[PDB]
């Protein structure tokens, strides 16, 4: 029920907290041949999600560490470690995320943190250029960004008959005696007289 | 029928001149001249023709020229008989672990150029070496950090024979304190051709993929598995046979029909699938290092190991006891347990016993009952033909 | 700044009325009277064959990639900060400046708290010049903060033994080998007790051993370490209901 | 619009003829005699500066204004979409001789198109870091080449090293390849019985 | 204002005649779903 | 022998469900295939 | 083999309802993601 | 079966001989040999046609790449008939003519 040797299991009692006297502590080594052990013992399921369960207990391990030992005086909690680093230490394993999204994701928080001044000290003159000023409304996403982009690029695409900005009075007269379910040669030659 | 015998046939350099008027007309090489011409006279896509040819056509636009871990490189002036230089990456240990790429690029004759990447670089270690199977240091330049994801170019003197035999290059960084040198190393092997018969050859290679649909990596598999030097035969034919009645047989993958049919476990891998071997050992990542193929010995008795890494490796990736494993290698050699180098061709033939079990879906128990019972009861499968 | 900006815009222009007219696309199409743009040979003869090269769409090299877009966020947000100020991107964090554009890591879809793990173990393997095994050593044992120590290989046999054998029923059915086992042992296989967790909790406190095991589980003494339930509850992960 | 709403509204011989006002690869057809052009707007055929300063602010019918070739490949489009609405319109009736029509509708929208590209693309890309690809320096340098380009600067023919190495590629644009997809597929779908 | 009120009650004859078009779509498609499956259950009932 | 007797009578109920469902879809089918009606249409015109 | 068959043809029919069910589906989904058509936009302009 | 199987077996061998041996010049795919001969070598034998059928999408085939003047040399005042005046709404379909 183990899936293991009887000598493996043997080797698991020998770790035993609190037993006889006279044998040595679990070393660190032994405890890694006791997991190995264990470890081997699994299909592909168990696997994956014994090492989704890993990782979601050293990410809550290392980053206690990180702000105890090696981190600037202001950070004081996991959410504080997120606003510095741009990457959430608390999602948990399910979610996936390319390095590329990661990163960008990353210095859009920063530039969203910054624009608010929640930093130490914001640079204002870099603050107006142009990429932020179109920072609210087309560079805050990459779709809203890359469609700026190709109107930019291709404006062949985005150009309809129908709708522009500054069409004439003649034009949306044309389009209101135009707009119907039914559309005869005579009707719309009527509506070209006209 | 004709097929067959355009297959069957070998290509000599006397042979060469003629069996190209037999299979294409013309002469003169220049026959096709660009990878558009080649599609529409063979029927293939881009990344169909990728699995074969990959020139040095664009060179300088990027610092990756291989494409499927291989490159040809043909060159001029040999006496106007264009040779080529297949060069194949196989992505030996630590690869993935500790650089980007490493490509090994012909310049000229004895005159070959290191191009690598090195990813999380390490300041503390200094010392760049560059040896071949631990024989001889190729590169040395004590003082140099190779920086994080940077394309170096290091020139590397080498020898036709070394070369054209399978080298294993190995990046070092060793430290000048006496802790841990971060070995990491691919292997090169190059093939020559001149260009009348490297096209026949392709010619019958296209041919076979064309009307089998079996992978380019694979039918280079079987045939490293025969013979050697690319002799396309009835052997070949045979074997190509097997894997797919057998993948047609069982459900099996067609690496895992390739371990049935006498081949090894491959290392090929690409950026769409990774390696059948790093899949097997290394994909659920057990310590976080991952398992390299070394020569070192390990006896596969129960109680014996103390070297649990490799130990806990085989188990999870054969699904099996250590007990389960012990009588899985008895099996292997006859009821003995001589020696186990963990090498890949222990490996393999270690997994056939396993796949053995497992497609007739038999326990490693009932197959060693079922042996006992058989007249294979302390045959040598170590040193079965492929008949047997 | 009106005259460079107007020549920014007239420099756009006319790389769109290069680029606009050496599409692939539009060169095999019937009685579309297209000429290229007259200055298509010293575009690709300043920028070397950058109009001869147009790539596909959904590519790592595309100029409406996310690696394009990054690339224009990074180089507009680099500024925000001084380069000496903690908050300053290269500073905060390395690893993205020296991330290497390509396909692999644009469509290579790994899990997220992997990067996270990734870069965190890196920045404490950076901290304390040591290596992996050294640091899951270290963090075995560190006794200093709440949450921790974390034993790696004995939490990777408890989640292994709570995935096989859940409920612990073989430890209810084989009695003989039951009586083998401690029961402080399946308490630690139950739920979490490391070894060094073990030490904390089973060592007894004395009057004489307090300023030393005060040293050894918080470090510094001089007893108002704390001050507030806030502080307290941080250290902890506490509620202030649990608290 | 004529046409954009008489296809709206499915009247298809009438809105092939609208288009033919505009743009005929037949030629056309004054006083019994061909002419040797296909677009019967003049600005269309000599690419009239309609709109100096474009790019004030973002209008893809200003920028199709600032060079009417836009608008010329957008009046393609506009053909093709009505193709192959032809052709999606015959293959919807499931019968064998409107079958027919359906593969000369998409014939005739392929024969307009002409060869996909397909090896010309790059497939090509040294690969840098990010450090590299957001060198402001380089930017600057190309910035500074391009002013060099509209004012000539005598080409200096000293052939040095690249330094734009980390420029992205233009891309070519999504909506033609979409056609040049749906265009295969529907000849896929046709050249069998599905 | 009188023209373009009587335009805009044109416009909207014109959109609910489209949308009552859209819903009779609606229903011949759900009722050709309806008579491929009694016919169906017309095949496992001569099997039955 | 009563058993498939009530086997048959029911294929009939079925039959009898599957032709209300044919004869709404044609209905429904000769309403789609018209849009506008005659006096729609006319009515479209009056207001233009 | 014959009651298995009735299985079969009976799984048949339950597909043919998902069809429909599917197809209803999406050109409901397909109603709503557009809320006002460009004729009904511009009798709302056209009032205004 | 294997009669439809052995047909789409021998078009794309027949073809690409032809293509090979005999053949102008400029044809090098299938697609241009469909675009040369009028009639389309690359449909699955399930596909059913009549010799009339087939003759008229043959020549309304070529007439709608002669009117691009995708071909050759398209004769210019053969062009401009009133039956091809009527091309585009009237003589292009059967049902219509």
């Amino acid at each position: 029920t183990l899936g293991i040797t009887p000598d493996g299991v043997a080797a698991l009692i020998k770790l035993k907290y609190v037993g006889e006297p006279e044998t040595p502590m679990p070393t660190f080594d032994d405890w890694q041949a006791a997991s190995t052990l264990l470890q081997a013992g699994l299909n592909s399921q168990q696997s994956d999600q014994l090492q989704a369960w890993l990782d979601e207990a050293t990410t809550t391990a290392a980053s206690a560490y990180y702000i105890k030992n090696g981190a600037p005086q202001q950070i004081k909690s996991r959410d504080e470690l997120y606003s510095y680093l741009l990457i959430d230490n608390q999602v948990s394993a399910q979610v996936k995320t390319t390095r590329v999204a990661e990163a960008i994701a990353s210095i859009q928080l920063y530039v969203n943190r910054a624009l608010n001044n929640v930093e130490g000290k914001v640079s204002k003159p870099v603050k107006t250029r142009q990429f932020f000023c179109d920072w609210e409304t087309y560079n805050r996403r990459y779709s809203t960004w890359a469609g700026v982009s190709e109107l930019a690029y291709y404006p062949e695409n985005y150009i309809d008959p129908t709708i522009r900005i500054g069409q004439t009075g003649m034009m949306n007269n044309l389009l209101q005696q135009l707009s119907q379910s039914q559309l005869n040669i005579d009707t719309v030659e009527d509506s070209f007289k006209n | 029928p004709e097929l067959y015998q355009i297959l069957v046939e070998e290509i000599t350099p006397e042979n060469s001149t003629e069996l190209m008027k037999k299979n294409f007309g013309t002469d003169d090489v220049l026959i096709f001249k660009s990878y558009a011409s080649l599609a529409r006279y063979y029927d293939l896509s881009y990344d169909e023709l990728s699995l074969f040819v990959n020139l040095s056509f664009g060179k300088k636009n990027t610092n990756q020229q291989y494409k499927n871990e291989q490159l040809i490189t043909l060159v001029n002036d040999g006496n106007d008989t264009a040779t080529a230089r297949l060069i194949k990456r196989t992505r030996k240990d630590f690869y993935d672990s500790h650089l980007n790429y490493a490509e090994l690029i012909p310049i000229k004759e004895n005159e070959y150029k290191y191009n690598f990447s090195v990813k999380k670089t390490e300041p503390d270690h200094l010392d760049f070496r560059l040896q071949n199977g631990d024989k001889e240091y190729i590169y040395q330049d004590k003082n140099f950090v190779p920086i994080a994801n940077t394309h170096y170019s290091i020139p590397i003197k080498l020898t036709t024979e070394q070369i054209t035999n399978g080298i294993t290059l190995r990046l070092w960084r060793v430290k000048p304190n006496p802790s841990d040198a971060i070995n990491a190393n691919a292997h090169f092997k190059m093939m020559e051709f001149p260009g009348d018969i490297f096209l026949l050859k392709l010619n019958k290679a296209i041919r076979l993929y064309k009307a089998t649909g079996i992978s380019p990596e694979d039918i280079w598999q079987v045939i490293e598995s025969i013979y050697d030097d690319l002799t396309i035969d009835s052997n070949v034919l045979g074997k190509l046979f097997y894997v797919q009645y057998y993948m047609q047989h069982y459900n099996i993958s067609v690496s895992d029909a390739l371990v049935l049919c006498h081949s090894d476990i491959s290392q090929y891998s690409t950026k769409q699938q990774p390696s059948h071997f790093t899949m097997l050992f290394n994909t659920p990542l057990l310590n976080g290092q991952e398992f390299s193929a070394d020569n070192t010995k390990l006896d596969l008795t129960p109680g014996e190991s103390k070297n649990h890494f490799y130990l806990g490796i085989m188990k999870r990736a054969f699904r099996v006891n250590d007990t389960e494993l012990y009588t899985l290698w008895k099996l292997a050699n006859g009821g003995t347990n001589p020696e186990f180098m963990c090498s890949i061709e222990n490996l393999s033939l270690l997994y056939r016993v396993r796949l053995l079990a497992d497609i007739h879906h038999l326990t490693v128990n009932e197959l060693s009952m079922l042996l006992s019972v058989s007249p294979y009861v302390n045959t040598k499968i170590a040193l079965f033909s492929d008949t047997a | 700044y009106q005259q460079a900006h107007q020549e920014s815009k007239q420099n756009k222009l006319e790389e769109l009325r290069i680029l606009s007219r050496a599409n692939p696309q539009l060169a095999n199409i019937t009685n579309l009277n297209i000429t290229p743009s007259t200055l298509n040979n010293s575009y690709n003869s300043w920028f070397y064959g950058r109009a001869h090269r147009f790539v596909k769409p959904g590519s790592i090299a595309s100029i409406f990639s996310p690696a394009a877009y990054l690339t224009e966020l990074y180089r507009e947000a680099k500024d925000f900060h001084p380069d000496n100020s903690q908050y300053h991107l290269n500073k905060r964090r390395p690893d993205i400046a020296s991330l290497a554009l390509t396909q692999n890591n644009m469509d290579e879809e790994i899990s997220t708290l992997s990067l996270s793990n990734e870069l965190l173990l890196h920045n404490i393997q950076t901290l304390e010049k040591t290596d992996y095994n050294g640091v899951m050593k270290m963090l075995s044992t560190y006794r200093q903060t709440g949450m921790t120590p974390y034993h790696l290989p004995y939490e990777s046999a408890r989640q292994a033994i709570l995935l096989q054998d859940k409920n612990l029923t073989a430890f209810s059915r084989n009695t003989d080998v039951a009586e083998l086992m401690d029961p402080t042992s399946l308490l630690a296989i139950k739920t979490d007790i490391s070894p060094e967790l073990y030490q904390i909790l089973v060592e007894e406190i004395t009057p004489e051993n307090s300023t030393e095991l005060m040293k050894k589980n918080f470090g510094t003494d001089d007893v108002l370490i704390f001050k507030s339930y806030a502080s307290l509850a941080r250290y902890y992960d506490l509620s202030y209901d649990e608290l | 619009m004529v046409f954009q709403r008489l296809l709206q509204e499915q009247n298809f011989t009438e809105s092939t003829r609208w288009l033919r006002y505009i743009w005929n690869p037949a030629g056309y057809s004054v006083q019994g005699e061909m002419q040797d052009y296909y677009w019967n707007v003049r600005p269309l055929e000599e690419d009239t500066s309609w709109n100096a300063n474009p790019l004030d602010s973002v209008d893809p019918d200003a920028v199709a204004q600032h060079d009417p070739m836009h608008y010329k490949v957008a009046t393609f489009m506009k053909m093709l979409d009505l193709l192959i609405t032809r052709g999606d319109s015959a293959y919807r009736q499931l019968e064998r001789d409107t079958l027919n029509e359906a593969k000369m509708w998409y014939v005739q929208a392929l024969t307009l198109l002409g060869d996909e590209p397909y090896f010309s693309l790059d497939n090509d890309w040294s690969e840098p870091r990010l450090e590299e690809a957001a060198s402001q320096t380089m930017r600057h340098h190309y910035q500074h080449k391009m002013l060099q380009l509209r004012q000539r600067a005598a080409l200096p023919t000293k052939r040095t090293a690249n330094s734009l190495t980390a420029l992205f590629l233009p891309q070519i644009n999504k909506k033609l390849q979409g056609y040049w997809q749906t265009l295969t597929q529907r000849l896929y779908n046709l050249r069998h019985n599905l | 204002a009188s023209a373009t009120r009587i335009a805009a009650d044109k416009i909207s004859q014109s959109e609910i005649y489209r949308r009552r078009r859209q819903e009779w779509e609606i229903q011949r498609n759900n009722a050709e779903a309806e008579i491929k499956q009694i016919d169906a259950q017309l095949a496992t009932l001569a099997v039955r | 022998d009563k058993v498939m007797a009530e086997i048959d009578a029911d294929k009939l109920a079925l039959q009898e469900s599957r032709h209300g469902a044919q004869s709404r879809f044609d209905s429904f089918n000769t309403l789609y295939d018209e849009d506008v009606n005659a006096g729609e249409k006319q009515a479209m015109d009056l207001y233009l």
